[PDB]
């Protein structure tokens, strides 16, 4: 659905944020 | 008038036709209904759930 | 119902040509359209297919890249833009109507054909290219496939066509048992996966011709070698 | 895992889905109006105002709105058996003849119109569908009240028998027949068989109903 | 006049006395040693999306696979219930459709509604589209139900307080069944298609003869109008669905009511009834968005098929009894077993 | 990157040490949490299961719930006891609070955008347009997460000490001016959108002409804009006077906990407005 | 469609595995 698409987008986004956070950490 | 008598006697003849019918006993009629329901109970895919192998709707 | 093709003639090897079939008498935008060709002394052979709405196009492996099929729905025309022709590429090109839904009969109507001269799959096998006929029999021919045509739906996508001498091929039986609208009850189909049989009863004329068995399980749709019967 | 024919069947199904969606989007931008009112109420005048048995469908257009009117008074059946087919209309055009305040069916035609309006305005299906009330025969009502009193229809009436305040009294009666005032609105108009402001009034009332519907849609209302 | 009225009163009392004289024991007193059907669990196997308005009727094909459904977006859609494909989508000339019917041979569909005409669409044409074969006009009220006898005869029921038997080839009524006093809301054909019953808006179902045109019997007992009616598969009993939250099972040979299917929890009208294949189950669609599954011999169930978000306006079992399809005003057909 | 950096940063701000404000703030905050749960379950409790105009009140309720839980996490872990936290945990806490508030403001903008689009296109029958719900809600959550994670992704004050904000020690100052600029842009966009909605409704209702409201809309618009400005703009001017003044002379700061609790009170009073003004869902909200 | 969805699933799995590797090892 659309809620699940938004959920996948926010999950991949928080994953990229964690990835850059480890890249600086 | 004329239409009143026409409608009244139409109802009268219709009920005369409806009253001269052979009535069987309600016990015999319900016995026939339950005999039909028991004779065909195996071929009822909603009564007895059919296995998913031969169920076309999965 | 009319399918009339145009664009034939003679082309030198290489180059280009455009075949066009004008459709009249049916809802052209609802039917998928096929192009099948027939070499001068050979059987039928599938060429191309465009869906309804042009959303799906297939070609034969001996044709892909050189040809282009296209349809013009408001003009009721079907086009075959063929480039880089070869000497083997000469044939008579038929335009074939085909509609696909549950219980439909695709390949039911065929065009008249235009002669064009040039100066992994499923193998369908016919028994023998000729069957003798003496008056007072009931012929029964066979067509053995090289893959089980019985899909898991229960359908068995094998068709039977009739081509009268100097005529266009006519659908007889679709999905191996369902006889098309307008054919007598003489023609009957039977068999199993990889084994099929067309049974004719009560011998008469008008059934003289070459009988082609086509499969429709997957593309490309491969015909059979054809089976002539004469007397 | 589908065969060669099943894929083409699914493709035909998807084209059919596409045409159904196109037809739905085309039929969603069209006002659906329902004409009601007793016989000889002058709704023939209203269906003639457009100037561009069973149910009768009148398609007319205006300043960027396509209207469809459904004259249902032709068929006589139990109205409660098919009135739920119109529960999604935009408005309800209701024609009432002002000149029928003294005529009798042998009862009172104005009382029959009021009973029908009471039955339709407070129906459980049109619980928020607004009503566009037309009051036809205003000039006939002028001459009739110039000759005959209004007390024959409303004995409880006590005002002076003149056109303006008696017309206002009739409108007030019809609007007081509205049990549900929080959800629906009644846009009264004193039409005649002469002028062409009727389509303008229908357009204005439908535009107001569209505004209220959008306000209810996006939370505000 | 008064002699005719008193004669009708005496004759109604004679009919009532004859109906009481044959009621030796009720159906509960005789179907008491029957082991119950247990709990009937049905799940939505399919959900057919594509209608954009309230679905008003449906009808299965005789091959138990193809549907037809009429909604008030002006579309007759013919589904392939096994794969949810839409075989055809017929645009109606009048979007106010209240019924549909699939011919027993599969060649035709019919539909009608507030336009008073019963249009008959030809499905298997040579030019590959579905075109109107006939428009049967002659009713003066809305057409509420229609069933095919064969490819040439269709019987309709309208709000003219009358039913009619048409000839599709000519286009005119060969028989008009009169005798009701309210809007005829539904009919149901016999398995041998010699008789049919019709339920009207006067709380009375009448058993008609197709070849003669006369009303054989009349069945009273409902407190309100009858919105739906179906036959027991045996052909000599039928169930009626009324607006007083009550199914009743009448019998043709006993000429009276055998059993009433009601529940104190249920206060909403009934829009559609249908028996199962063996007749043991009596499905009934209600106004409270549900679809209760009654025991036709015990009358002791409410086995809910709750899947809809609006009034279940139509339902029907397949000819092989394999599935139950219910259509509702939420524009979705669901298929149950 | 040890604790010495957070200690020396607090030394750079002078917030070093060595209250009932916490208990009243957690009272206000659990009130916010409970009303958020109420307004969020009400969407699930009713038949609003599809409701494409809804899910926006749901997104606002969800982000307000996250603002509540983030304010609990902040208040329980703030004060002189904060020194036991690592820079990672500190950045995590502050970024959580910022992503909560930014998600609230962006969801409010999404509500305003959907309302303006619905008001512009008259759209006689209800329109779903799920392709736009995805873009709006995903943009809300993604941009809020970006603004909350910009500190933890390196853009911070651990390199140069001169850019230290005395309200948030480890935070970069240019990041704070950028965040408050984005917040001001969102505020201006929301007010413009609602004023244009009111203009559209007023002119369209004025064009009509019949004898037998528009001012009822002005009440809703003015109370929405009023609570939004009155409970968010103090933080805007606070951070503006922080960034745009000299260092260590802004003694009127250090009471930002009241500013933070009023800014989260904004989020907490949003759902009571968006469920009391909407009578359709107030019908669904029968009792507590 | 399906190819873009499978590519997105593969990219999400690659991001998750890269995060797990950067959590196990260092830079």
């Amino acid at each position: 659905p659309v809620l699940c698409a938004v959920m996948n987008v926010v999950f991949i986004t928080i994953l990229i944020i964690a990835l850059i956070a480890l890249s600086v950490g | 008038n004329t239409a009143s008598i026409a409608q009244a006697r139409k109802l009268v003849e219709q009920l005369k036709m409806e009253a001269n019918i052979d009535r069987i006993k309600v016990s015999k009629a319900a016995a026939d209904l339950m005999a039909y329901c028991e004779a065909h109970a195996k071929e009822d895919p909603l009564l007895t759930p059919v296995p998913a192998s031969e169920n076309p709707f999965r | 119902v009319q399918l009339v093709e145009s664009g034939g003639g003679l082309v030198q090897p290489g180059g280009s040509r455009k075949l066009s079939c004008s459709a009249s008498g049916f809802a052209f935008s609802s039917f998928g359209m096929h192009w099948v060709r027939q070499a001068p002394e050979k059987g039928l052979e599938w060429v191309a297919y465009i869906s309804s709405g042009s959303g799906t196009i297939y070609y034969a492996d001996t044709v892909k890249g050189r040809f282009t099929i296209s349809r013009d729905d408001p003009k009721n025309t079907l086009f075959l833009q063929m480039t880089s022709l070869r000497s083997e590429d000469t044939a008579m090109y038929y335009c074939v109507r085909s509609i696909y839904y549950y219980g439909s009969s695709p390949f039911d109507f065929w065009g008249q054909g235009t002669t064009l001269t040039v100066s992994s799959d499923i193998v369908m096998t016919q028994a023998t290219s000729s069957v003798p006929v003496t008056p007072g029999e009931s012929v029964s021919i066979s067509c053995r496939s090289s893959k089980s045509l019985l899909h898991s739906n229960g359908n068995t996508y094998l068709y039977w066509f009739l081509q009268r001498p100097g005529q266009s091929p006519q659908l007889l039986i679709y999905r191996m048992s369902n006889l098309a609208s307008g054919v007598p009850d003489r023609f009957s189909g039977s068999g199993s996966g990889t084994a099929f049989t067309l049974t004719i009863s009560r011998l008469e004329a008008e059934d003289v011709g070459v009988y082609y068995c086509m499969q429709h399980l997957e593309y490309p749709l491969t015909f059979g070698a054809g089976t002539k019967l004469e007397l | 895992t589908l065969s060669a024919e099943d894929k083409a069947a699914v493709e035909r199904s998807k084209m059919i889905d596409r045409n159904l969606r196109e037809d739905g989007e085309k039929a969603a931008r069209e006002v659906k109006l329902l004409l009601l009112g007793a016989g000889e109420s002058g709704k023939s005048t209203i269906v003639k105002q457009m100037k561009i048995t069973g149910i009768v469908e009148t398609h007319f257009t205006f300043k960027d709105l396509h209207f469809k009117m459904f004259d249902v008074g032709a068929q006589r059946s139990e109205r409660k058996k098919w009135i739920h087919c119109f529960e999604g209309v935009t408005a309800i055009i209701f024609c009432v003849a002002l000149s029928d305040y003294d005529l009798v069916l042998a009862m009172n035609r104005m009382h029959e119109s009021m009973k029908l309006f009471d039955s339709i305005c407070n129906n459980k299906w049109f619980t928020d569908t607004s009503i566009i009330l037309f009051l036809n025969k205003k000039d006939l009502f002028e001459e009739k009240i110039k000759k005959s009193p209004l007390t024959i229809c409303y004995p409880e009436y006590a005002g002076s028998n003149t056109y303006e305040e008696a017309a206002a009294y009739i409108q007030c009666q019809f609007e007081d027949l509205n049990k549900r005032k929080d959800t629906k609105e009644i846009y009264t108009h004193f039409t005649c068989s002469t002028d062409t402001k009727n389509v303008q009034f229908v357009f204005d009332a439908v535009t107001d109903v569209i505004i209220k519907n959008n306000l209810k849609d996006c939370g505000l209302f | 006049l008064d002699q005719l009225r008193q004669e009708a009163e005496q004759l109604k009392n004679q009919i009532r006395d004859a109906r009481k004289a044959c009621a030796d024991a009720t159906l509960s007193q005789i179907t008491n040693n029957i082991d119950p059907v247990g709990r009937i669990q049905m799940r939505t196997r399919r959900t057919l999306r594509g209608h954009l308005a309230k679905i008003y009727a449906m009808h299965w094909g005789t091959d138990s696979r193809l549907l037809v459904s009429a909604s008030q977006d002006g579309k007759l859609i013919i589904w392939d219930s096994y794969t949810t494909n839409k075989v055809h989508a017929i645009p109606l000339r009048s979007s106010w459709v209240m019924t549909c019917a699939y011919a027993p041979s599969g060649n035709y569909v019919a539909c009608g509604g507030l336009d008073n005409i019963c249009s008959i669409y030809n499905l298997k044409t040579r030019e590959g589209n579905v075109r109107v074969s006939r428009e049967l006009a002659g009713h003066t009220g809305y057409l509420s139900c229609c069933r095919f006898l064969d490819d040439n005869q269709i019987v309709t029921s309208s709000g003219d307080t009358t039913c009619a038997l048409w000839d599709i080839e000519t286009g005119q009524q060969t028989t008009t069944f009169t005798g009701h006093t309210g809007d005829v809301m539904s009919l149901s054909l016999a398995p041998d298609t010699r008789l049919f019953v019709s339920g009207a808006c006067d709380a009375s179902a009448k058993l008609w003869d197709v070849r003669e045109g006369m009303c054989r019997q009349t069945f009273t007992g409902h407190e309100s109008d009858i919105n739906a009616i179906c036959f027991f598969p045996n052909g000599n009993a039928f169930a009626t669905g009324s607006d007083d939250a009550t199914c009743r099972l009448f019998d043709l040979r006993a000429d009276q009511e055998l059993m009433t299917y009601s529940h104190d929890n249920i206060i909403c009208g009934i829009t559609s009834v249908s028996f199962s294949k063996s007749g043991r189950l009596l499905l009934a669609g209600y106004d409270d968005f549900n679809c209760n599954v009654w025991d036709a011999l015990k009358a002791d169930r409410a086995g809910v098929l709750a899947g809809h978000d609006n009034r279940v306006s139509c339902l029907g079992v397949t000819d092989d009894g394999m599935a139950v399809a219910t259509g509702s005003w939420d524009s979705f057909l669901k298929i149950w077993n | 990157v040890n604790y010495d950096i957070i200690v020396r940063h607090y030394n750079y701000t002078g917030k070093l040490n060595i209250k009932l404000t916490s208990v009243v703030f957690i009272l206000i905050c659990c009130f916010i949490i409970l009303e958020n749960i109420f307004v969020l379950l009400t969407i699930w409790k009713t038949k609003k299961f599809h409701r494409p105009m809804y899910y926006f009140i749901g997104n606002l309720a969800l982000s307000d719930l996250l603002a509540g839980v983030a304010y609990t996490a902040n208040l329980l872990l703030s004060g002189a006891t904060t020194y036991k936290l690592t820079p990672a945990q500190w950045f995590l806490r502050e970024g959580s609070m910022f992503v909560a508030l930014s998600a609230s403001v962006f969801s409010l903008l999404a509500i305003a955008i959907e309302r303006y689009i619905t008001m512009l296109k008259m759209k006689l029958h209800n329109g779903s347009n799920n392709f736009r719900l995805f873009l709006l809600i995903s943009a809300c959550w993604v941009i809020s997460l970006i603004l909350g994670g910009l500190p933890i992704m390196g853009w911070n004050c651990i390199s140069a000490l001169s850019s230290c904000s005395t309200v948030l020690p480890l935070y970069h100052k240019h990041y704070i001016l950028f965040c408050t600029t984005v917040f001001t842009l969102l505020l201006l966009s929301i007010v413009i959108l609602y004023c244009r909605i009111y203009s559209l409704v007023r002119t369209r209702s004025r064009r009509l002409t019949f004898r037998k409201k528009s001012l009822a809309l002005l009440k809703t618009v003015i109370i929405v804009l009023s609570v939004f400005i009155a409970c968010w703009a103090p933080l805007f001017i606070l951070l503006l006077l922080d960034v745009g003044c000299k260092v260590k002379t802004c003694d009127i700061l250090f009471r930002a906990e009241y500013f933070l609790v009023l800014a989260v009170l904004n989020s907490g009073t949003n759902p009571i407005i968006y469920t009391l003004t909407n009578k359709e869902m107030r019908r669904a909200f029968i009792r507590i």
